[PDB]
């Protein structure tokens, strides 16, 4: 589909069961969910952005469905004010920027 | 990796 | 044109005869500019994002050319890692999502 930007691109993203609100963001490399927990190891990371840096748990290969589209790929969960769907997903959906 | 999420 | 998302979406825009890199940011509401002189007097402001919220500086009505098109709106300035054009000028120039 194609998505205008009078308001935030939030959509439906499926996870493990889990239904949730997330952020279409080109403006993130990664993907950062809300505090949830999922099987497997993870790593601990550090992300930064506007304000400074929090700590997230990494899991890789993470199945994801947004908008009916099947992607799995890394996952960052930590303490996100909002679900983020980074550049690393939205190229396997084969979103673009279009003007 | 940089997360640019900003709200107005 | 049409941006793909492997790589960070960074255009360059043009305010005030300066030229700088900028990305193109749908997870940002508005449009933040590292530290620079504007003209006009600007109002102290509070934005968050991922490490908390941040003061910065509010310039209303400034004219910025992005790939060629033009916008007019408000520019955020402030201690922002990276340029970033948020929504408010995203939509000006017709920019849309697309999968």
């Amino acid at each position: 589909p194609q998505i205008t930007l009078w308001k935030r691109p939030l959509v439906t993203i499926r996870i493990g069961g889990q239904l949730k609100e997330a952020l279409l963001n080109t403006g993130a490399d990664d993907t950062v969910l809300e505090e949830m927990n999922l099987p497997g190891k993870w790593k601990p990371k550090m992300i930064g952005g506007i304000g400074g840096f929090i700590k997230v748990r990494q899991y890789d290969q993470i199945p994801v469905e947004i908008c009916g589209h099947k992607a799995i790929g890394t996952v960052l969960v930590g303490p996100t004010p909002v679900n983020i769907i980074g550049r690393n997903l939205l190229t396997q959906i084969g979103c673009t920027l279009n003007f | 990796a940089t997360i640019m999420m900003q709200r107005g």
